[PDB]
């Protein structure tokens, strides 16, 4: 029922469920006593395949699609 | 013999207050869905699976902050009857309590300097 | 009320703070001095109140008679001798020196307070002040596993001994109505009962832990190997001083001398100490462990001073307890000086030291022979007075055992002088074959060695002192 | 509720603390047993103060001091245990024997 | 023969049973954290026993220090030293276990005989209710040396413990 | 050397107190304005 | 009036063993204080949700009751009916006990909340000191909620919670110390009856220290570290589902009404409509046995206590949305580096002013 502390660098998973507005990013980060040794960001939880779609849609068919890459401002990418 | 006046209420109220959680948590147990056993029973790791190993990388970060707390927790116990009885004492007790507090201040400075 | 008897302790107390704040600001400091100066001032503060005033009490909670001054000066001198040895020792280790001298001076303050304390609460507080600082000093070199295991062992034994002593103190407070005072308990209970015997044995269990009386001895051989060697030097002189002071002030003055079953108990413990601590010391390979068992044996010797208490056994005990300071400070200074240079090792590595370093040999052999009881030397007269104070009372068996154990001790004390002198250039140990070729260490070594060789024949000036101190023990 | 009952209870707590201090193998449990022992002592002191010396209570101040110093000795003992653990990497009290 | 004394007896025996069971759990249980919490249970029961003995200040002080400071320290340290407990059984165990058991039972019987035999001086005068002002008077009149030396005790304990548990 | 550190500490503490008092006043002022909430089920927002 | 006198007398009129009547009365105040504590919890939840909405140009709950009055009732009844979960390898008995050890001593500290004289459960001799001692059991509850979890996420939250609740216990005691210096004692009624014509005007530093320490009891968004959602998900609470989580949700607002009432009684006083009311001899009222004047002054005292408790509840749930959070290390520097020195300084200052000017102290 416990976690068995041991003198190593600890790896914590700030996984895909970010209770914030910073999308879905995994960020497996290790730390040695309130530091950061190195983090491995695990992106890709929102790869829907826009590049392969764009090859099969005409321009006016694709222009509604573009407002998604970088949501916000959905007019730069337009 | 017992001459502590006010006690009668601390025992009865201790009972009636300890009865609040063990009654609400039993009323909730009577009327609530049954089991949810299979995979409801895992540990929340932001949706992913626990990485394995699962240690903490022990730190003295929270032993020293409890050592220094024990020290001054004892200090307050030593200082309470001095403050409550500061009327009958007068001077020459302020001097001794002041020596006590100065020693504890040097202790705090030592803990704060490292 | 009458805080004058405290201007000896508060001085040292001030040093504890001043040799601490300077370590907060500087961290590379010369606190070894103004700590020697602090103890020197604390000792010089005793001359005004050694003979000038009569015996005084703080509030009944502390007494400053001549016996108290004797033991306070004894513990202060032990701390002064330990500060000298521990300068280049804990500095050679990657550790601080101010945070060590504060602990050492606090242990000294506790030992000095427990000497003149005559109340249950204050006795407990002084004893625990000594014990906590003893644990902290034992586990100081936190890099070595032996030091940590020794500190853990010593703490687990000493805390249990203190719990037993506290149970005895609570029983003693409950038997005699209230009266946390010591002299007000003798007036209350003046008859042997089961409660009084149980309180007596439970106090003895916590006294013998301090003075190393067997079967309450089994920690010194494991603590002397573990602790830093200057901590061991302070622990074999100052801790026994405090323990014997507390035993005299407690047993004689609190436990109504009508219940002198403690004389039987201490006869048992002294016989057992003499027999064990000298027989087992005979088969040892390290110098610190040998000195541990030797220290047990010497405590057994001292315990025939106040087991026949006759105003001459007390004086014999005090004189041997004073000479033991010069013997053991000088026997530990040479051990430190050898383990510093190259050795860092045991008895077998002493072989051939007469060629490379003759001063260390001439200083260590003198102290080992003094411990053995060799004529003119501080130890011979100490032991002769211990043995005659034992015959003059009627304890034939105790003295006839002390003599045989003195021979057993001469054997393994001269076995070290064997290695130090005998060897030719082909029989030097590997630690002497490459022996190299720190001023306070030498100036403490020379002083303790010239004291252990002259305080034997120039003993008359420090027999009147012992007698005026003994005049205060009740009987 | 008599003095003899409180004293027998304190003696029995002393007994249990001794058993735990000698038998237990983990290293923090011996410290907890020492705390049990000191509580068995404080109970004696408070019982004596309540029954024998009830006006100028002197066992209660002595008990305050005992509690203070039990806290201090615990603060030092856990430090000693952390130091020995940092090097031996265990708390098995049957592995701190550097002797024969 | 009263309703007050009946409550003071029932509560005393309830707290005594709690003390015995929790103190046996501290030393017998195989898991160490259960012992760490039953220790706070012991301390709370003894704090109640103090209140039942007209000592209201020292009970609150015990709750502050033992089940509020020493217990939290013990819980932290028990967490710091978790390594899944691979204790291999040692042969010379039944010897020391049996010795501890017999010496404990013998010492307890001896103490019980001593307690039931000696004639304590009960001094039937009701105690004082204002038990904290008296403790305040004794810190600076009678117990001035211990009150003053406890400060240096705490300082040396802090110094030494920071030195031992430091990280370098 | 040591007085400049203390005067900087004071100039930081009093600044942190004023910059909390200002925010407290701003928030206590905010609760006088009419809520901009468009209480949907009974105050539906007419589209463009 | 002395309702206790009438109750015990009318109960002894029909026999029933007069000494037993005094035992048959304890449940009456022992549950009146429970009632007022539960109503205070409902009020605190409602005030938080409706004041955070006003601060942000918003509207709180309005479709539950008339004004969202039934919002705390719904939020509690939901958590009652929720399925409780106990994860795979978590302990089974320290799990369901953490949320109860963090709650029982928060309720028990209501013995000393006066609400006017003779209107409190058994004014105790230890009073505020008993509360200082009882407020040290919750860290055991947080360590228990963290140790009994297979989630290393939540053990790290239990540790940083138990390490914050002990950081703000020394200054919280050094402020009550300076108050008890002036108060001549520790009982709350005896602490407040020194206001006979307020301690905030003579302890202007101890008030600040006490209030900051009480707000830093893992309570408010100034700190609320184990509840700081963004940095870590709920800390130790991240695994409690039904009533076990409602015990945390509840033991954190009762621990706020309690602190508001305590600041009121220590530094302001649950009595004393500001003028020295009991010097209303100008209406020639024989207070002593006036059958009413008694009830009128009772109502005045209750209202004057609740005004100054609501003042601080309001100010706390206003600072929640005004002060930015501190990481954990800027937090542990408030205690032990700013609040502990200033607490000691305030204690020494009160001592010096009490020794020099024994009048007004
Ligand atoms: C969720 C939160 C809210 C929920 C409500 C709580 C649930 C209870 C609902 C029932 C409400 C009906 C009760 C009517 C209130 C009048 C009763 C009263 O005042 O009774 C008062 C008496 C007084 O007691 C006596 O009071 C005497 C004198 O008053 C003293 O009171 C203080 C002590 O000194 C003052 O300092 C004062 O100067 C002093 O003289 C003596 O002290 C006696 O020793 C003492 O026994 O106590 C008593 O029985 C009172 C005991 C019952 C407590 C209930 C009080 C509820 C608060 C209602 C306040 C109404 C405000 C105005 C209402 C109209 C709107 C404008
Ligand atoms: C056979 C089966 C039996 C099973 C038993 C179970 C069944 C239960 C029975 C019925 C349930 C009734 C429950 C409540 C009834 C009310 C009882 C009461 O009135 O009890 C009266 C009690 C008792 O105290 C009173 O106390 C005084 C008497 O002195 C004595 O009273 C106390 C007890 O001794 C103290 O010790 C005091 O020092 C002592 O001297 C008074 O004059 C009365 O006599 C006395 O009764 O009142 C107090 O305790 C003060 C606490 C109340 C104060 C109210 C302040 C109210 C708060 C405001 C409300 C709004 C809050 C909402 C906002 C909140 C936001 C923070
Ligand atoms: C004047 C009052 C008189 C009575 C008052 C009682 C109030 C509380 C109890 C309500 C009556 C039913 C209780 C039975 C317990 C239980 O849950 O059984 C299990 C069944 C579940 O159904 C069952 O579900 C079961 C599976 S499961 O476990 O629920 O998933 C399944 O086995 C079963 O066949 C299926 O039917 O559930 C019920 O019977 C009721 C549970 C929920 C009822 C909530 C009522 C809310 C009342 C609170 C608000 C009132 C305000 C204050 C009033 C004082
Ligand atoms: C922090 C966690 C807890 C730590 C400590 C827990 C330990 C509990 C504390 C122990 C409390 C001590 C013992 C209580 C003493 C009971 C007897 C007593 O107190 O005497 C009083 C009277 O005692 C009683 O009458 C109380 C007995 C009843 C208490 C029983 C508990 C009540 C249970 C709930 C009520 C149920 C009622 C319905 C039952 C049918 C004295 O009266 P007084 O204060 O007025 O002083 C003067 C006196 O009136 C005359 O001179």
């Amino acid at each position: 029922p416990k976690i068995e502390t041991r003198t190593e660098p600890m790896v914590i998973n700030m996984g895909p469920h970010h209770p914030s507005m910073h999308g879905v990013l995994r960020l497996m980060v290790t730390l040695d006593g309130e530091d950061v040794i190195d983090c491995e960001p695990v992106i890709g939880y929102l790869h829907r395949g826009m590049e392969k779609i764009a090859e099969n849609r005409t321009n006016i068919m694709f222009i509604p699609y573009v407002s998604r890459w970088d949501y916000a401002a959905g007019m730069f990418n337009e | 013999v017992f001459v502590l006046s006010g006690y009668e209420y601390f025992l009865g109220f201790l009972i009636i207050c300890s009865l609040v959680p063990v009654l609400a948590l039993a009323a909730s147990a009577l009327l609530r869905p049954k089991s949810g056993r299979m995979i409801r029973l895992t540990t929340y790791e932001s949706g992913m699976e626990p990485i394995g190993g699962a240690w903490i990388q022990f730190n003295v970060r929270y032993y020293m902050f409890a050592l220094v707390f024990v020290i001054f927790d004892v200090e307050t116990v030593f200082l309470y009857p001095w403050a409550v009885a500061f009327h009958q004492l007068g001077l020459l007790a302020f001097i001794e309590a002041l020596i006590f507090i100065a020693i504890l201040v040097v202790a705090l400075v030592y803990a704060w300097r490292k | 009320g009458t805080i004058l008897p405290e201007t000896i302790l508060i001085v040292t107390l001030l040093v504890v703070l001043l040799a601490d704040l300077i370590q907060g600001r500087q961290a590379d400091r010369w606190t070894p001095y103004f700590a020697i100066v602090g103890l020197g001032g604390a000792i010089a503060t005793m001359i005004p109140l050694w003979t000038q005033p009569a015996t005084i009490s703080f509030f009944g909670s502390f007494i400053s008679d001549h016996l108290s001054l004797f033991f306070r000066g004894l513990i202060a001198l032990s701390a002064l001798g330990t500060i000298l040895m521990s300068i280049r020792y804990v500095e050679q280790t990657g550790s601080s020196l101010g945070e060590f001298m504060t602990i050492l001076l606090t242990a000294t303050v506790g030992g000095m307070f427990i000497a003149g304390a005559q109340e249950l609460v204050f006795i407990f507080v002084a004893l625990e002040t000594l014990s906590i600082a003893s644990y902290l000093l034992t586990g100081y070199t936190k890099r070595d596993s032996r030091s940590n295991e020794a500190a853990l062992k010593y703490l687990l034994i000493g805390a249990a001994s203190s719990a037993i002593f506290l149970y005895g103190s609570s029983l003693l407070y409950g038997l005699s109505g209230g009266h946390t005072q010591l002299p007000a308990i003798a007036q209350a209970l003046s008859s042997e009962s089961l409660g009084l015997v149980v309180a007596l044995v439970f106090v003895i269990a916590g006294i013998s832990f301090k003075i190393s009386a067997v079967p309450f001895h089994q920690w010194t051989p494991d603590v002397y190997e573990g602790a830093p060697t200057p901590v061991v030097a302070f622990l074999s002189v100052g801790s026994k001083a405090a323990g014997f002071a507390l035993a005299i002030r407690f047993l004689t003055l609190a436990f109504p001398s009508v219940t002198d079953q403690w004389q039987l108990i201490f006869t048992v413990l002294a016989i057992l100490s003499m027999i064990l601590g000298n027989v087992v010391a005979l088969a040892q390979t390290s110098m610190k462990r040998m000195l541990a068992y030797s220290s047990i044996g010497q405590a057994g010797f001292v315990m025939i001073g106040f087991v026949v208490g006759t105003e001459a056994g007390y004086a014999s005990m005090l004189f041997y307890l004073l000479v033991y300071l010069f013997m053991n400070l000088g026997a530990f200074t040479c051990v430190i000086l050898f383990s510093l240079r190259t050795g860092t090792d045991q008895i077998s590595e002493y072989a051939g030291l007469y060629q490379k370093d003759p001063l260390l040999t001439l200083g260590l052999s003198l102290c080992l022979l003094s411990l053995g009881g060799i004529p003119p030397l501080a130890g011979f007269f100490g032991k002769i007075y211990l043995f005659w104070a034992g015959w003059q009372a009627g304890a034939y068996g105790l003295v006839l055992l002390g003599l045989l154990t003195s021979v057993i001790s001469i054997y393994y004390y001269i076995r070290v002088v064997k290695m130090m002198v005998v060897k030719e250039p082909q029989e030097m140990s590997e630690a002497v074959r490459n022996y190299p070729e720190l001023r306070p260490l030498q100036v403490g070594l020379v002083m303790t060695v010239i004291a252990t060789s002259l305080a034997g024949i120039l003993a008359n000036p420090l027999f009147n002192l012992v007698n005026t101190a003994v005049w205060d023990v009740p009987q | 509720m008599q003095l003899t009952y409180v004293l027998i209870l304190a003696a029995l707590l002393f007994c249990i603390g001794i058993y735990g201090l000698v038998t237990s193998r983990n290293a923090v449990r011996v410290l907890m047993s020492i705390e049990l022992l000191l509580n068995a002592v404080n109970l004696n002191l408070i019982g004596f103060a309540n029954y024998l010396d009830g006006q100028q209570i002197k066992g209660q101040v002595f008990a305050v001091f005992v509690i203070t110093v039990a806290a201090a000795e615990a603060a030092v003992g856990l430090a000693i245990i952390l130091a020995i653990y940092r090097n031996r990497d265990t708390v098995d009290m049957e592995k701190f024997n550097l002797l024969k | 023969m009263d309703l007050a004394t009946l409550t003071q007896t029932i509560t005393f025996f309830a707290l005594a049973a709690a003390v015995i069971i929790a103190a046996l759990g501290v030393v017998l249980l195989d898991n160490v954290v259960y012992s760490a919490f039953l220790l706070g249970g012991v301390f709370l029961s003894i704090a109640g026993l103090y209140i039942l003995m007209n000592a209201d200040f020292v009970s609150a002080a015990q709750i502050l220090i033992y089940v509020g400071a020493v217990n939290v320290l013990i819980l932290f340290a028990i967490m710091l030293v978790n390594k899944r407990e691979t204790y291999t059984p040692v042969p010379g165990r039944w010897l020391r276990q049996g010795g501890a058991a017999v010496v404990s039972l013998g010492v307890f019987a001896l103490l019980t005989k001593m307690i039931l035999q000696t004639p304590w001086q009960l001094s039937s005068v009701p105690p004082t209710p204002d038990s904290i002002t008296t403790i305040g008077q004794h810190f600076f009149s009678d117990f001035l040396l211990p009150f003053e030396l406890a400060s240096v005790l705490l300082l040396m304990a802090l110094i030494g413990a920071v030195v031992l548990a430091r990280r370098e | 050397k040591f007085l400049n550190q203390i005067t900087n500490y004071a100039k930081e503490a009093v600044q942190s107190a004023k910059y909390i008092g200002q925010g407290l006043s701003v928030t206590f002022d905010h609760m006088r304005r009419r809520p901009i909430t468009v209480q949907y089920p009974y105050e539906k927002l007419i589209p463009s | 009036i002395d309702l206790q006198g009438q109750f015990i007398s009318a109960l002894q009129s029909l026999g029933l063993s007069h000494d037993l009547a005094k035992l048959l009365w304890l449940p009456l105040p022992m549950l009146m204080m429970l009632i007022v504590a539960t109503v205070g919890v409902l009020v605190a939840v409602w005030l938080e949700r409706k004041i955070s909405a006003a601060v942000q140009q918003r509207i709180g709950p309005e479709y539950i009751g008339p004004l969202g009055i039934l919002a705390p009732l719904a939020d509690g009844l939901k958590l009652i009916f929720k399925e409780d979960v106990l994860p795979a390898n978590s302990d089974r008995w320290l799990f369901t006990l953490g949320p109860a050890v963090v709650v029982i001593p928060v309720f028990l500290s209501y013995i000393i909340v006066p609400f006017g004289q003779n209107l409190l459960i058994s004014n105790l001799a230890m009073g505020v000191f008993l509360w200082i001692a009882l407020s040290s059991i919750a860290p055991i509850g947080l360590l228990m909620a963290g140790y009994a979890s297979n989630n290393k996420y939540s053990l790290l939250g239990g540790l940083r919670a138990a390490a914050q609740s002990i950081s703000y216990e020394i200054p919280l005691a050094l402020a009550v110390l300076a108050v008890a210096m002036m108060s001549n004692g520790l009982g709350t009624v005896e602490i407040v009856e020194q206001q006979s014509q307020w301690n905030v005007w003579r302890q202007p530093i101890g008030f600040l220290v006490f209030w900051i320490a009480a707000l830093a009891e893992c309570e408010r968004l100034p700190f609320d570290l184990p509840e700081a959602e963004e940095e870590l998900v709920a800390g130790y609470q991240t695994e409690y589902a039904g009533m076990k989580f409602a015990l945390f949700y509840l033991g954190a607002y009762v621990n706020l009404v309690l602190s508001a009432l305590l600041v009121s009684v220590l530094y302001f006083g649950g009595w004393s409509f500001p003028i020295p009311l009991e010097t209303i001899a100008n209406l020639l009222g024989v207070s002593e046995t006036n059958p009413f004047l008694q009830i009128a002054f009772a109502v005045l005292g209750i209202t004057m206590t609740l005004i100054k408790a609501y003042f601080f509840v309001f100010l706390a749930i206003l600072l929640r949305w005004t002060v930015p959070r501190v990481r954990i290390d800027q937090l542990l520097d408030l205690g032990w580096k700013f609040l502990l020195p200033v607490g000691l300084v305030n204690l020494l200052l009160t001592a010096g002013l009490k020794l020099a000017f024994p009048v007004a102290f």
